[PDB]
Formats: C-alpha cells, sequence, structure tokens
C-alpha cells in the first residue's frame, strides 16, 4: 500500500507517456496493484478531458471484482476533471446510488474533490441523502 | 453587404456547421435519461 | 447480480421446513406464528407469498434457525 | 481566407486557421492591420480552455511568445502564461535579465512572485541556476 501511492506518483502528467505502465498494473492478479494503476491513470491525467481515460476508468468501476479498487476507480473521477465542475455532478449522481457501499462511498468523495472550494449547490444537492444513509 | 457577404460565406459555413451538432446534443439527452431511468428500475430491484 | 438474488431467495426454502400454524399478522411483511414446537414466535415473513391466504388460520411452513414465514 | 480578411471580422478568420494546423496564417490574423490588437488575449484562453493535444499546443503557444517579444512592452503576462508551459528555464532568466539591465526593477520585481506562485518546483531551481551565471 505504501508502494501503491508511489508508482502512481513517481509519473505525474505526462498524459501519454504512461500507457505501457497504465496498461500493466491494470492486468495483473494483485487487488492493490490494480488499485495503484487506478491513481496512476488519476495522476498522469490530470485536469484533461481525455475521454480515452473516462471510458477505460469507470469500465473497472462497474467490472472489477475487488471492491477496493471499485472505490479508487470512482475515486478518480474527480482528478481528471476538476477543472470542469460542471460534469461531475451529472457523471457520479447515478453511481451514488449503487448497490454496494464502497461504490457509493468513492462517489461521495469524487465530488468532494471534483469541485473544490466552490458554492456549486448541486453536489450539496446530492450529499443531502448521502449523510443520511445506513452504512456508518 | 460588408456583412452580407461576410454572414452567407464564412458564418454560414458555422450556422450550418452547429445545426445538426445541436441535433445530435438534443437526441442524446433524450436517449440518455430513458438509459438513466432503466438502471434507475434494476438497481431499485437489487438494492431491495 | 439481479440472478445471484433470486436464486438465493429460490434456495431458502428448498429445505427441510419445520410446520407451524398462522396466527396473527402485524402489518406488512411481519407477522406472528406459532409453531408445532410450542413456544409461539413473531417473525419476518417473505414476499413472495400472495398474502390473501393467512385469514386467521393456515399451516405454514417456517426455517429452522433464521425461523422466518417460508 | 481572403474573403475572412475582407470580412475585417477576424475571430471568423482564426477558426478555420487553428482547424487546419496552418501558423503563419495565424501569425498575420494578429499582426493584421490595427483591428484589437488583444487578439493575443483571446487565443490565449482559446489555447488555454479547449487545446485536447499539447504536440502542436507548445507550437501555437511559442508563435504566440514571438509577437509578445515582437509587442512594445515585453514583462507582463507573456512569461508567466507560457513559458511555464513551455519550461524554458534560460529563456526566462535572460529576458529578466534584460529587465533588469535598463533599471526597470518594479516589473520584473512583479513577474517573479508570480513566477514563484505558478510555477513548478525544478523549474525555478533550473532558472536561479542560469540567474547565477
Amino acid at each position: 500500500r505504501g508502494l501503491a501511492v508511489g508508482i502512481a506518483l513517481v509519473m505525474y502528467g505526462r498524459m501519454e507517456e504512461a500507457d505501457a505502465l497504465i496498461e500493466s498494473l491494470c492486468r495483473d492478479k494483485d487487488p492493490i496493484l490494480r488499485r495503484s494503476g487506478m491513481y496512476t491513470v488519476a495522476m498522469a491525467y490530470c485536469g484533461s478531458g481525455n475521454n480515452k481515460a473516462i471510458r477505460r476508468l469507470l469500465h473497472v468501476a462497474v467490472s472489477d471484482v475487488n471492491d477496493d479498487v471499485r472505490r479508487a476507480a470512482v475515486e478518480s473521477l474527480g482528478f481528471i476533471l476538476f477543472r470542469t465542475p460542471e460534469q461531475c455532478p451529472s457523471v457520479v449522481s447515478l453511481l451514488s446510488e449503487s448497490y454496494n457501499p464502497h461504490v457509493r462511498y468513492g462517489a461521495a468523495m469524487a465530488l468532494g474533490i471534483c469541485c473544490a472550494g466552490t458554492g456549486n449547490k448541486e453536489a450539496i444537492n446530492l450529499l443531502e441523502p448521502m449523510t443520511n444513509d445506513p452504512v456508518n | 453587404l460588408e456583412e452580407g457577404k461576410a454572414g452567407s460565406g464564412l458564418r454560414q459555413y458555422y450556422l450550418s456547421k452547429i445545426e445538426e451538432l445541436q441535433l445530435i446534443v438534443n437526441d442524446k439527452s433524450q436517449n440518455l435519461r430513458r438509459l438513466q431511468a432503466q438502471r434507475n428500475e434494476l438497481n431499485a430491484k437489487v438494492r431491495l | 447480480e439481479f440472478l445471484h438474488a433470486q436464486e438465493e431467495v429460490k434456495r431458502i426454502q428448498s429445505i427441510p421446513l419445520v410446520i407451524g400454524q398462522f396466527l396473527e399478522a402485524v402489518d406488512q411483511n411481519t407477522a406472528i406464528v406459532g409453531s408445532t414446537t410450542g413456544s409461539n414466535y413473531y417473525v419476518r415473513i417473505l414476499s413472495t407469498i400472495d398474502r390473501e391466504l393467512l385469514k386467521p388460520n393456515a399451516s405454514v411452513a417456517l426455517h429452522k434457525h433464521s425461523n422466518a414465514l417460508v | 481566407f481572403q474573403r475572412c480578411l475582407d470580412d475585417h471580422k477576424y475571430k471568423q478568420a482564426i477558426g478555420i486557421a487553428l482547424e487546419t494546423r496552418r501558423l503563419d496564417v495565424f501569425e498575420k490574423t494578429i499582426l493584421e492591420s490595427n483591428d484589437v490588437p488583444g487578439m493575443l488575449a483571446y487565443s490565449l484562453k482559446l489555447c488555454m480552455s479547449l487545446m485536447q493535444n499539447k504536440q502542436f499546443r507548445n507550437k501555437v503557444l511559442r508563435v504566440l511568445v514571438k509577437i509578445y517579444m515582437n509587442l512594445e512592452k515585453p514583462d507582463f503576462i507573456n512569461v508567466c502564461q507560457c513559458l511555464i508551459f513551455l519550461d524554458d528555464p534560460q529563456a526566462v532568466s535572460d529576458i529578466l535579465e534584460k529587465l533588469v539591465k535598463e533599471d526597470n526593477l518594479l516589473m520584473a520585481y512583479q513577474i517573479c512572485f508570480d513566477l514563484y506562485e505558478s510555477a513548478s518546483q525544478q523549474f525555478l531551481s533550473s532558472v536561479i541556476q542560469n540567474l547565477r551565471t
């Protein structure tokens, strides 16, 4: 877990230059190392509206079998979309009503990082039943 | 026609271009909200 | 996961059920049933059974441990 | 494009000029006659906001700084809006040494603050090495 964030943070804003490592970390059978590849595709594509990012980053958010990697998928949403905060309420609102809490957790902190310090009030409109959840 | 020749030559290129680009976005939002509620039904099943 | 849910709901009933008799219905999906072991109980009931077969009285099927209407 | 020159409105001209990846047509629309020389301020935000690629982005960003150097006053915005993306250390150090050289320590004093707030580590470490040269 210490080397999870570390190899994600050794590359930062390379925007195409990570994709051999991006693909290699996602394929492996280590769940932490798949999780670390999701942080890596966040930190290499910060503030870019790449369709190739948001496709590949969210395909594993639905499909993957460990739940910790499902969080760090949907936690990486705000790191690539923080520059345009109009899109993050529209894309996380339906993931905030999933069946498992791990998707619903990283849905909430995706709102916290995409809309950083604005008076968005649409993210606040989403967080009202989120703070009234059964799961702690 | 200072602008009348400019309206039909270099703006009508844009006005014709942004027309169908509006029509697809007008189309997909209809198609998207259909996909939203169909996911809303099945998720309301499974959580129950 | 929707097919996993219907399977697990389905295979909660094919089991050596115990038989008690229905006694009273509180509300939606919860009721009072008394077993034929004695020792009257109070358990949840399903969503499968149409509720018009529980008039005051019916012999009913019950899980061993969870003891719910089956 | 000659009809876009005959338009007298040149934002219509600058649209196609960035579509077909041609850049002398880009340079001529800002080094045109006196029709709002702050078209570069439109073009900077146009390259800031909605440029996806980075391969020709710096090229359009550095054909901007050719006209900023050819503008009357160099200092103000062009360095910390363009060159920090273009990460040229010694280009900053030399032209700021130029700004000290005409005894202008008031706006060089400004641009160093704006450089430290915006730009990153190892770009400031690289330029301060070329400071003391």
